[PDB]
DNA sequence: ATCAATATCCACCTGCAGATACTACCAAAAGTGTATTTGGAAACTGCTCCATCAAAAGGCATGTTCAGCTGATTCAGCTGAACATGCCTTTTGATGGAGCAGTTTCCAAATACACTTTTGGTAGTATCTGCAGGTGGATATTGAT
DNA sequence: ATCAATATCCACCTGCAGATACTACCAAAAGTGTATTTGGAAACTGCTCCATCAAAAGGCATGTTCAGCTGAATCAGCTGAACATGCCTTTTGATGGAGCAGTTTCCAAATACACTTTTGGTAGTATCTGCAGGTGGATATTGAT
C-alpha cells in the first residue's frame, strides 16, 4: 500500500440532526443545545469500551481483521448482548 | 467451504406448526438463531454451576430443570418445565 | 405563509421514528469514527463490514434507550427539555459511574 | 432406525443438543435426559416467540416475520421482555410510547 | 396486637438506612414504599436460594444457597463463603 | 428550654451512621419477614444463622444504595425531601421496572 | 521436592490453582504456566488490597484489619472500586459523603 | 470432619510481607477469601470463553493474560500482567 | 455580641472475645519419576471479501424569526423534624432434637470403541413472490381567525 | 364554530431482491450395538447447630408543636423549534489483492498412572492481646437572647 489517509475529528460526523433523530426515537420532544456535545462524548466512551474489547479478541486470535464475532463477544461481556450478527 | 450449522430448519418446522402461512426473513431467522444459542448457553451455564455447587460431575435433566426455574420467569418457567418433563418421560418410555 | 407551533413537528418525528427501524446515523461517518477509535488502540486493522454494522446497531440502541432514561429525568424535574444534567443523572443511576 | 427427537416427540434436534453440551465443557458427564429436556425447553420458547411474532406480522398485514415483529412480540410480553431484558434485537426499533406531559393542550 | 411482619421493618429502622445513604429529610409515604421495595428484593433472592435448597434435597437454606442467589441476581456478597 | 432545629439531628445521624457498619434493622423482625416470604416457596424450611445474616447484609446494602440514588433524584428535582417518585425513578432507571 | 510456588517465587499455591482449574470444566486441557500466571495475578491483587486496607487501619489507629478497612480501601481507589463495582463487602458500611446542598447555610 | 480449604494462609503470608505488624479479623479474612475465589472464577471464566471462541482445547497463560486484560481496569491490568509474565519467566528458568 | 445546653473530643484503664500459637496426625493433596496421547504453530495455497478507487441520490449547514419554556421571585400553607419515657418487643442465653453431613455400598447409567446409516449443509442453476417504493386520489390534522 | 394549508392515509401497481425450490452429493454427523467403568442414590447414624423459650435489656410508638420546605402563581428574558435556502457529502455499483481460513506433517507439551513426600486443615489444649466500652474533664457547636 502507498499512503494512508489521516483520520481526525470524525466524532463530528455524528451530526446535530442524526442526534435529534435518536432523541426522537427515544421519545424526546425538546432538546437543549448542549445535548449534542454531551451525546458525542457519551458515544465516544461507549465505542472505546466496546472496540477495546473487540480488538483485544481480534489480537488474541492473531488476526488483523475485526470480525462481527469479535464485536458480538465484546458486547456480550459488557452486558449489551446483540442478536442478528452471529451469536 | 466449512459447514456452518444453525437451528434454522427446526425454527422453521416450529414456525409452520404455529403459523402455517407465515414466512420468516433471513435476518429474523438470524435473531431466532441467536436467541436459541443464547438461552442454550444460559441454561447450560446455570446447570454447570449448580452441578459444581453440589459436587456432582454429571448434568442430568434434573440439573437442567433447576436451571430453567432459576433462569426463566414465572409462567414461562412453569410451562417450559411441563414440556421438558413431558419429553423426558416420553423419551424413557420410548424403548 | 404558514407555520406549525413549536412541538408539533417534534411529536410528528417521535411518531415517525418510533414506527420505523432504520439506523439514524449516516453509515460512512459512523464508519470513520469506528476506524479512528480502533486505530488509536491498534494500527493496520481492518473490519468486516458486518462488524461495523453490529457496532452501529448496538450504539444506536444504546443511545435511544439512554434518551428515554434522560427524558424521564427531565420530566422528573418538571421540564420537557432534556439537558446534560439529565444525561448525567441517568448514567450515574445506571452505574455507568 | 429412529431418532431421539422422534422418540421424545420433538422437532428440535436432541443429538445436536447432546453434542453441544459435551463440547461446551459444562461438566464431566452429560446424562441422557438432559439434552432431551433442554431441547424441549428450547422448542417451547421458540414456539412462544414465533406465535407472538406471527401475530405482529399479521397485525401489519405481512406474511413474512421480520425483526421488527420479533421486537414487538418480545417487548409487548412481560415475561419475554424480562428474559431478554439485556438483549438487543438488531433492526427491531422501539415500542411507540410518548410520555403524557409531552402531548398538546391540558 | 395482631400485625403483619413487614411492619416490623419500622419507621426508625428505615430512617436509619436512609441516613446511612445521606438522606436528610423524608416524606411520610416513603416508609410504605420502602417496605414494598424490600419485599420484592427478598422475594427474588429467597425464591432463588430456596430453589438451590430444593435442588440439594435439603430442608435448610444454607448461607451458600443465599450467596449463590445473590451472585446470579448481580448482587455478589463477600464474607459468607464461596 | 432548648430545642434542635429541623435537620440538625438529621445531619448528626448521617455522620453517625456513615461512620459505622452495624446493621440498622432489628434482627428478629427481619428474620420473621424472611421466613414468611420463604413459606410461599416451600413449607417446613429452616435457615442457617449465617443465611439469614447474609440476607440482611445484602438487603441493607441494597436499600442504603437505593437511598443514595433516590436522594440524587430528589436533588435533581430541586428538593431535599425524598419521595416515592424519587424511589420510582431510580428503580426505573436501574432497570428494575 | 520443591513447590511450584517457590520455583515461581510466589506465596500463592500454584498447585492448588492448577487443580482448581482442571476440576472447573474451564477447558479439556490446561497448560503448565496458566496456573503460575493466574496465581501471581491473585497474589498481586491480594497485596494491593491488603496494602491499602492496612493503610486504612493505620489511619483509624488500628493494627487488626476489619471489613470496614477493606471497604474504605476498595471504594477510595477508582480501579479497585470498578472491579468490585457489583460486589458488597459484608460489614463495610459506606464512605462518609453528604451532598453539598444538604449542608446548613454559613 | 471433611477438610475445608481456603486461601486464608496465603492471604496471611502476603499480609505479613505487605504489613508485618498488621493483623486481620475473621470476617475480614473471609472477605479476602471470597475476593480470591471471585476473581479466580471471573478470570478462568473469561479464559474458558476465549479458548472456545478460538476452537482450542487448552487454557494457557495467553488466555489468562487476555482474560486479565478484558477483566481488569487499566493500571491494575498492566501491573497484574507484568506480575504474571514475571512469575512465568522465573518459573521456566528455575530447574 | 453573651451565655448555656449539650454534643464531641481525647486520654487512660481494663476484662475477654477473638485473636495468634502449637503439635499431633494423618490423611489427602502436591510433587516426583515412567509411558501415552494429543494439540496446535509452520509451511503452504485456494479464494473470500476488504480496501480503494469513479457517478448519482438527498440530507446537512446556516441565518432568521418568535413561541413558549425555563428558572427566578415570592409566598401561603402543609407536613415532616424534633421532642420525653413508660411500655412492649427484641436480645441474650439455656437446652432438647431435626437434620445435615460423613461413610460405605453396589448398580443403573455413562463412557468408550467400531461399523452402519442418516442427514443436515452447499452448490449449481433454476423458478417463484412478498412487498418496497412509485403514483395519484380521498380524508385527517392543525392553526389562523 | 369557518377556511385552507399541509400532512396522512388509503389503494393499486410493478420490478426485482431475496426467498422458497430441487437435484446432485457427501462428510460429518447421529444412530446402533457390545464391552467396561463408576457416580451417586440409598441407607444407617453421629453430632452439630437450629427452633424454642424464659429472663434480662432497651429501643420505639405515641401526639404535640411549628420551622422551614414544597409547590402554586406570576413573569421576563431568551433558548430552541420551525423553516427557507444553497449545496457538500453520502450513497450506490463496479474493479484490484491482503489475509483468512482450510489442509497436513511432526514434535513439544499435556495427560495418565502409580509412587513417595509434605503441607495444610483440625483439634486439642492452652496461650495471648487489641480494643470496645466505660470514666473525667477540656473544648466545640448550636441555639437562644
Ligand atoms: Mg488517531
Amino acid at each position: 500500500k502507498r499512503h494512508r489517509k489521516v483520520l481526525r475529528d470524525n466524532i463530528q460526523g455524528i451530526t446535530k440532526p442524526a442526534i435529534r433523530r435518536l432523541a426522537r426515537r427515544g421519545g424526546v420532544k425538546r432538546i437543549s443545545g448542549l445535548i449534542y456535545e454531551e451525546t458525542r462524548g457519551v458515544l465516544k466512551v461507549f465505542l472505546e469500551n466496546v472496540i477495546r474489547d473487540a480488538v483485544t479478541y481480534t489480537e488474541h486470535a492473531k488476526r488483523k481483521t475485526v470480525t462481527a464475532m469479535d464485536v458480538v463477544y465484546a458486547l456480550k461481556r459488557q452486558g449489551r448482548t446483540l442478536y442478528g450478527f452471529g451469536g | 467451504k466449512t459447514r456452518k450449522e444453525s437451528y434454522a430448519i427446526y425454527v422453521y418446522k416450529v414456525l409452520k406448526q404455529v403459523h402455517p402461512d407465515t414466512g420468516i426473513s433471513s435476518k429474523a431467522m438470524s435473531i431466532m438463531n441467536s436467541f436459541v444459542n443464547d438461552v442454550f448457553e444460559r441454561i447450560a451455564g446455570e446447570a454447570s454451576r449448580l452441578a459444581h455447587y453440589n459436587k456432582r460431575s454429571t448434568i442430568t435433566s434434573r440439573e437442567i430443570q433447576t436451571a430453567v426455574r432459576l433462569l426463566l420467569p414465572g409462567e414461562l418457567a412453569k410451562h417450559a418445565v411441563s414440556e421438558g418433563t413431558k419429553a423426558v418421560t416420553k423419551y424413557t418410555s420410548a424403548k | 405563509p404558514h407555520r406549525y407551533r413549536p412541538g408539533t413537528v417534534a411529536l410528528r418525528e417521535i411518531r415517525r421514528y418510533q414506527k420505523s427501524t432504520e439506523l439514524l446515523i449516516r453509515k460512512l461517518p459512523f464508519q470513520r469514527l469506528v476506524r479512528e477509535i480502533a486505530q488509536d488502540f491498534k494500527t493496520d486493522l481492518r473490519f468486516q463490514s458486518s462488524a461495523v454494522m453490529a457496532l452501529q446497531e448496538a450504539s444506536e440502541a444504546y443511545l435511544v434507550a439512554l434518551f428515554e432514561d434522560t427524558n424521564l429525568c427531565a420530566i422528573h424535574a418538571k421540564r420537557v427539555t432534556i439537558m446534560p444534567k439529565d444525561i448525567q443523572l441517568a448514567r450515574r443511576i445506571r452505574g455507568e459511574r | 432406525a429412529k431418532t431421539r427427537s422422534s422418540r421424545a416427540g420433538l422437532q428440535f434436534p436432541v443429538g445436536r443438543v447432546h453434542r453441544l453440551l459435551r463440547k461446551g465443557n459444562y461438566a464431566e458427564r452429560v446424562g441422557a435426559g438432559a439434552p432431551v429436556y433442554l431441547a424441549a425447553v428450547l422448542e417451547y420458547l421458540t414456539a412462544e416467540i414465533l406465535e407472538l411474532a406471527g401475530n405482529a406480522a399479521r397485525d401489519n398485514k405481512k406474511t413474512r416475520i421480520i425483526p421488527r415483529h420479533l421486537q414487538l412480540a418480545v417487548r409487548n410480553d412481560e415475561e419475554l421482555n424480562k428474559l431478554l431484558g439485556r438483549v438487543t434485537i438488531a433492526q427491531g426499533g422501539v415500542l411507540p410510547n410518548i410520555q403524557s406531559v409531552l402531548l398538546p393542550k391540558k
